[PDB]
């Protein structure tokens, strides 16, 4: 029952989602020098109104990979982060537009 | 109305904590991606000074490297008038390369840093970002930017490597200092024939070989840019399934 | 011309041309000349030049201003491509017969498949006369003594002009009538069969059956004049 | 109603000035296209008599050349019951080839026209056009036309080249006159090994080699025809974006 | 304001359009022995009711080329002329059908 939450709470959670998306970005960096990729996608669908009508495409690319059809594909998959950024801000933009007029 | 915040000031503190967390994220995730892509396509010329030639390096490195910029520009510029698209990428690459050449190539296997220093992509990343911010046109950025990205690659690197292109009469044979570095610092698992540098043709004229390659790289770079802009737009998509 | 543009080390490290002899350096249309000499296949042949397993002894001239009446390596006629081998020294002769008046910088040369043109030294040779003098006689194994500079040329011009005009026919059988806007209207309006009439319908069968007939017979008539 | 014309007669003068301008246009544009396509795919066998063999030429030339006819038929026949589809193309090619062999190959580089005369495609272009006009069926034109296009190609050319297939004992070696032409009229930039003519196999029987190739060309030609009909339908499309 | 022109004027212009499409056909022929490819497409969109709802696909092929994704593609691009023919006549057919009954 978390598609009706106090706007202050929803935002507190988009804050937690980015703690996951940040830790994930570290794992991805130590990768080129998989756990959190679920810990985050879960959260965004578990506990966030914006991601409730069923899994983001580009959020998937960021976690699946070439497993949608070499390892350069795992590389190109990182650009999926633009889709998650585009969603999150569009969501945050709507929650704080007011507010910043 | 109802508010997530309790004061206009809070709404500005939050909207700028997010700026950091997202900056941090899109910096490191695109690092990892861009660096992996670049390591497997252009990476081999990028490790060693005696692979940085005039035919292949001049061709491969622009073409493979313009990709992710064109992807990241595609979203950041048109969704947010963000104009450090190419530069976030090239910053991320070089940071990733440099940590790897210093603490590993030199760090743990003792290769002289002046043997394993990276290519320099940042001049094109600025001329690209700016050409897009001015003009605000994907096409002019593709044509004028693509040519810019290729034609600038060797100039942006010649002041660094040129020292290593003075010749040497070593044990009877002419070698450049770059060649000497390759001969000297033993790459047990990377023997000489693996190296894809220019070797001459009977259908070819010698220098100029670098400018002719740079232009070819420019043209292919615009094609790669069109492709990788649309790929980036695709990548920046909020559609649900 | 053309070899000053090639990499210097290529030309030094590839094929060495020496002891060349040019039997003339002015010649009249139909007068033959002879370039002969030796060449060495340098055993340190460049990487990016395929070893000459498949090479061809050409001459460099702008068009057949000469014709190559003969060419030999090792006293064997070499009209096809040859295998040369790194390390070895070969002798050669080419028999040029002049065709087109002018001042020609004649190069003896060696095409190497997977390699490029390996260009030997050229000497100016001057042809005098009128090219209309040029005659290229051949005695066939059925003999018959032909001139290969014009043989069968009336048959090509014949048969090509026929089939072309046969084609222009078909196109003017129809462009007699109106072609585009009226046929368009006619088709859109449900009336497309109105546009191929039964005269139309096998005027068509004429051209078809005709073309097949004119093929099968003149086919059979060719395996007679040349059995 | 209101009229673009001021007399029924004017409406017939205009609707037939357009016939000329369009005829002219679709003739020359498709010339340029068809000729370029044919030059890069089949063009090499088409330049020289000592490339017109029984294996490859018999295969390549029908397959590559049936394309544009099937494209132009697709639009002209079904949109206008126009039945000179294949022939407009083959007319355009030969005109373009012939101007190029006479004024250039022979014209400016002195190759004997009987060395550089083109292939003859026009028999199949008539049997194709007619087989389509009768029957009015893309499929029967593909199957019966495709086989027609291939099986007719060598017969339609053998009366022209056969003179040049009488053998000759030249300096000790058997050569056909076509071979003699190639040996004689020096192609500086087209040496012998480039030429892809039949050479024999240990798995092969000699003549018949031409009929067997002609049929194979017929079968592939129907596949090329299906493909290139749909490609032509696509090409004849009035959709806006 | 040229989607409401006297039928005699519209036709006078489809006449000019084919003067461009003819000159272009010559350039294409001297090509195999780019200016007008704009001079014409422009006209058809500038000054002709039929081409007003935004650029013909196959008219584009005739001017772009392989730049929609060797040079055989520039060759296959000429077949785009069938699309422009199909449009022009369908337009002329409607303007003169009457008239030719
Ligand atoms: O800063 C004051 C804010 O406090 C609350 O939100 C906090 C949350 O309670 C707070 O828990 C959270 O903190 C973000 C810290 C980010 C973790 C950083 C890194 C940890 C290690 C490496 C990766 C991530 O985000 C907000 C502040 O950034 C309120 O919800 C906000 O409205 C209020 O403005
Ligand atoms: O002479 C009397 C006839 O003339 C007029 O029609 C002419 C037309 O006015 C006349 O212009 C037309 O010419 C046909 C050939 C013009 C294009 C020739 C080819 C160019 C090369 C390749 C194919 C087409 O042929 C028609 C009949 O021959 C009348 O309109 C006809 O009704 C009448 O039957
Ligand atoms: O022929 C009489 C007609 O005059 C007017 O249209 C003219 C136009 O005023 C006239 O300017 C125009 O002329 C077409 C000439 C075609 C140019 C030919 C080539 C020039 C050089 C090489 C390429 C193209 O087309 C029409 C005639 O074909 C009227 O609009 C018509 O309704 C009337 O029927
Ligand atoms: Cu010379």
């Amino acid at each position: 029952k978390v598609m009706s939450i106090t706007p202050r709470e929803e935002l507190r959670r988009h804050f937690t989602h980015w703690t996951w998306l940040m830790m994930y970005g570290i794992a991805i960096y130590f990768g080129a020098s998989i756990i959190t990729g679920g810990a985050s996608f879960l959260y965004a669908k578990t506990r966030l109104p914006t991601y409730q009508q069923g899994l983001s495409l580009q959020y998937l690319v960021v976690v699946v990979g070439p497993f949608m059809i070499g390892f350069v594909f795992f590389g190109w998959s990182a650009l999926g982060v633009l889709g998650v950024i585009n969603i999150e801000l569009g969501a945050l933009s709507k929650l704080l537009k007011k507010d910043l007029a | 109305s109802q508010s997530a915040v309790r004061s206009r000031a809070e709404a500005v503190k939050v909207s700028r904590t997010f700026d950091y967390m997202i900056l941090f994220t899109v910096f490191f995730v695109v690092l990892g991606g861009y660096h992996i892509h670049y390591m497997l396509t252009g990476g081999d010329w990028d490790f060693w000074t005696d692979w940085k030639d005039r035919r292949l390096w001049v061709t491969v490195a622009p073409i493979v490297s313009i990709t992710f910029p064109a992807a990241v520009q595609a979203v950041l510029w048109w969704r947010y008038r963000i104009a450090w698209g190419a530069t976030l990428c090239v910053l991320g690459l070089l940071l990733g390369e440099w940590i790897n050449r210093y603490f590993n190539f030199w760090g743990w296997t003792y290769f002289p840093v002046n043997f394993v220093f990276p290519s320099n992509l940042m001049p094109g990343a600025i001329v690209l970002d700016v050409i897009l911010m001015l003009s605000n046109s994907m096409t002019l950025t593709a044509v004028v930017g693509g040519l810019a990205w290729g034609l600038l690659f060797y100039p942006g690197n010649w002041p660094i490597i040129a020292p290593l292109h003075v010749p040497v009469e070593y044990n009877g044979m002419m070698m450049t200092l770059a060649d000497l570095q390759g001969y000297h610092y033993v790459r047990t698992g990377t023997p000489e024939y693996i190296r894809m540098v220019e070797k001459g043709t009977l259908r070819t004229f010698g220098k100029d070989v670098a400018p002719v390659s740079a232009f070819f790289s420019g043209f292919v770079s615009i094609l790669i840019y069109f492709l990788w802009h649309f790929f980036g737009s695709w990548f920046g998509s909020e559609k649900f399934v | 011309h053309g070899e000053k543009s090639q990499a210097a080390f290529m030309r030094m490290r590839t094929i060495h041309w020496f002891d060349l002899n040019w039997s003339k350096d002015q010649v009249s249309v139909n007068e033959t000349m002879s370039i002969s000499g030796k060449f060495h296949v340098f055993a340190g042949w460049p990487e990016t030049v395929d070893k000459p397993e498949v090479a061809f002894l050409n001459i460099g001239i702008p068009g057949p201003v000469f014709i190559r009446a003969g060419s030999w390596i090792g006293g064997q006629l070499v009209p096809r491509s040859v295998s040369l081998e790194l390390g070895e020294t070969y002798e050669f002769k080419v028999l040029l017969k002049a065709r087109r008046p002018g001042d020609w910088h004649v190069h003896t040369m060696m095409n190497v498949q997977g390699g490029g043109p390996i260009i030997g030294p050229g000497k100016w040779v001057t042809i005098t006369g009128s090219m209309g003098d040029f005659k290229n006689p051949i005695t066939t194994l059925t003999g018959e003594t032909i001139d290969l500079e014009t043989y069968a040329l009336d048959g090509v011009y014949g048969w090509h002009l026929f089939w072309y005009l046969l084609g222009v026919a078909w196109m003017v059988y129809w462009c007699r009538k109106p072609v585009f806007i009226p046929r368009r209207i006619a088709v859109d309006a449900g009336k497309a069969d109105s546009l191929i009439t039964p005269t139309d319908k096998k005027v068509g069968m004429a051209f078809a059956a005709g073309t097949l007939a004119i093929v099968a017979v003149s086919m059979g008539q060719a395996n007679e004049k040349y059995p």
